[PDB]
């Protein structure tokens, strides 16, 4: 009630820091920031606990999507992403079939979400992990499918697949 | 460290240039002052914007 999730934190963002941070919005309590101990990094997120619920409610209002710590976005939410885009699809290619085309390369988060741009049919893809959008990528990008020919690469947020998604590897190793 | 002062390193971090109120601020305008700093004072919300020098943006004043 009384503490909130924080995402999407740099792994050189350190503790002092989030007090620093946080102490702008509300008192703060404690703040619980897990290190991986084989990497001695830290793992993308933390726990900040306040000192009653309306402090905390305060704070998720806002703090979320308000403040880029070394050029990111954070996310402030109360109780990392392998995103590609697809673009020229034809009128054939269901919700259903971009899951079986891109299932075979790994798990998908969620299910695609389909948009067009200009005539021109694109989707959303959503990977769990980078290592296996990298194989769609490099099987999938200037092929043919239905007789269109696709491109495949990370879609914007200035693009998904940097370096400081070993976040990803984190949460991978840690289960979400 | 204080609510109103944020130091260099933290505004690097943060992208922010001097002489501008942190993001949260304009937030603020619509939703309210803080629930835990019923007196906080910010520059250009509700103290003097020629208070806004260095690290300081706010300060908590009765």
């Amino acid at each position: 009630g009384n503490t909130v999730y924080v995402g999407n934190i740099d792994p050189r963002i350190t503790k002092e820091q989030l007090y620093e941070l946080f102490i702008q919005i509300n008192p703060v309590l404690r703040i619980k920031y897990p290190k991986d101990k084989v990497l001695q990094a830290y793992q993308g997120y933390a726990f900040i606990e306040f000192y009653n619920q309306g402090d905390a409610q305060y704070a998720i209002k806002i703090m979320n999507n308000t403040v880029r710590l070394y050029d990111r976005l954070i996310k402030v939410r109360q109780v990392p992403i392998a995103k590609l885009f697809i673009k020229n699809l034809a009128d054939s290619i269901d919700s259903d079939q971009l899951v079986k085309i891109f299932n075979k390369f790994g798990k998908l988060i969620r299910e695609p979400e389909i948009f067009y741009l200009s005539k021109l049919k694109c989707a959303y893809v959503y990977f769990e992990d980078f290592e296996k959008a990298d194989l769609a990528i490099k099987s999938l990008n200037n092929q043919l499918v239905a007789n269109n020919r696709i491109t495949v690469d990370y879609a914007f947020k200035n693009g998904k697949g940097n370096a400081k998604y070993g976040d990803d590897v984190d949460r991978l190793l840690n289960k979400e | 460290s204080r609510p109103g002062r944020i130091s260099q390193e933290l505004r690097a971090i943060m992208n922010l240039p001097e002489g501008q109120l942190p993001p949260w601020c304009m937030k603020m305008k619509d939703i309210g002052l803080p629930t835990g700093y019923p007196d906080l004072k910010i520059a250009g919300l509700n103290w003097d914007i020629t208070n806004l020098k260095g690290d300081v943006y706010g300060k908590i004043i009765p």
